[PDB]
């Protein structure tokens, strides 16, 4: 009998092809994401700065009334 | 049979040029490279603790 190493009935298929997911996000919408986060931060920043100006004028009134 | 590489052209459509502009100004493909390297981070490394585990061989 003969006992070499053949392919056992023909092997299954072998992949070789390239693949890229191209993800993605449709980058103009990603610019919209960035500009939205930017303007979100500016809105909250504006609110906090004006409330802190209010409190800083209160500390001004403290130093004014305490002074004489 | 010959299958040459690097023969495309930049499509002057608005979609393609804004995708390449997002690629430039938004560091997207660099984040893709970081994603690939962390995808190999959370694997289990194929090392062998040597003086206890000797390597494989042939007869």
């Amino acid at each position: 009998v003969k006992q070499d190493m053949p392919p056992v009935g023909g092997y299954g298929p072998i992949d070789y092809k390239r693949n890229l997911p191209r993800r993605g996000l449709s980058g103009y919408s990603m610019f919209a994401v960035g500009i939205g986060a930017l303007l979100f931060g500016y809105w909250s920043m504006m609110r906090w700065n004006r409330e802190r100006r209010r409190l800083q004028i209160e500390d001004f009134e403290a130093r004014i009334a305490l002074m004489p | 049979t010959y299958k040459y590489v690097n023969l495309r052209e930049p499509s002057m459509d608005m979609k393609s040029v804004t995708d390449r502009a997002a690629q430039t100004l938004l560091w997207t493909e660099l984040i893709r490279g970081l994603g690939m390297t962390l995808s190999y981070l959370f694997r289990e490394p194929a090392t062998i603790n040597y003086p206890f585990e000797k390597g494989p061989l042939s007869p």
